[PDB]
């Protein structure tokens, strides 16, 4: 039901749109628009309709919409390696 | 008790 | 994840919930939004605002659009068949 | 290659 997502930082950004976190309609991030060209778009495994569970095994459960956007793009911002792990459910 | 809950935050990244 | 039933009587003449979501929309299952004050819904005490609807009595909500799914819950809420509607609901 | 979704409708019932 979960499934691990290596996203390979192939372009500038990440190129996701994200909706969801706690206490809202939406209790965790869910990706709702996939933006051609960014790097989701060519990993061809994340798909809109996912939710984000974990970023680099950081749990995002529980996060306000806020912190787990922060904890995204600072996974992503990282210079040591070219890809970051999303831990993603479909339902 | 909490009786609706809110539409939710959206961010680009 | 969880999966629980829940039997809403029809203890008033509303249901009182707002429900958000359906198939190929952001919220792919209807989503229990706003549980109103006074309706069946609320005097159950078992539904939950954020309960997500897998089916209403047997009948599944899995891959049905919006529109479907709230013609669906009416009509179960409408229906002089029975007191009650039995709903299956989620909480991820 | 779906990119986006739209906005669920909301219905009180």
């Amino acid at each position: 039901t979960s499934t691990l997502v290596r996203v390979r930082k192939s372009a500038a950004t990440l190129g996701i749109a994200i909706e969801g976190g706690a206490n809202t309609r939406q209790p965790l991030p869910r990706i709702v628009t996939i933006q051609r060209g960014g790097s989701a778009h060519n990993c061809g495994q994340l798909k809109v309709g996912h939710v984000i569970l974990e970023v680099n095994g950081q749990t995002l459960r529980g996060k306000e919409h806020k912190e787990a956007a922060r904890i995204i793009a600072e996974a992503f911002k990282t210079k040591e390696r070219d890809y970051i792990d999303f831990l993603v459910t479909e339902f | 008790e909490r009786l609706t809950l809110p539409p939710s935050e959206i961010t680009l990244l």
